[PDB]
């Protein structure tokens, strides 16, 4: 609706996160909009801020 | 088939670590329904990596 068409994705390890996931790339994949997915971030564990802040 | 339910759901209302011994049925890898259930043998969607 308010024309945002350039998005992310960061999800950490809790439970029900590959749902979200699959679900979201194929409304993406069959849509005429032309979403414009850049990165899909999975978070490891609590944040270290050594591999995560990369 | 599904006999330690009623153990899981008890002990996880107060988040008491439960550990399974024979059962491998896949429902119990859920960690949204069971929320604190550890098992010691690999379940029956592992011989797909085979």
């Amino acid at each position: 609706d308010y024309d945002w068409h350039v998005f992310s994705l960061v999800t950490t390890i809790f439970p029900g996160y590959r749902d979200f996931i699959s679900f979201i790339k194929t409304t993406v994949d069959n849509s005429f909009v032309g979403w414009d997915m850049q990165n899909v971030i999975t978070l490891d564990t609590s944040f270290e801020d050594a591999k995560t802040q990369v | 088939h599904f006999t330690p339910t009623p153990v899981s759901y008890t002990a996880g209302f107060y988040r008491i670590p439960v550990l399974g011994l024979t059962t491998r049925m896949s429902i119990y890898s859920d960690k949204s329904i069971h929320l604190s259930f550890l098992r010691t043998v690999p379940p029956y969607s592992h011989q797909s990596s085979v």
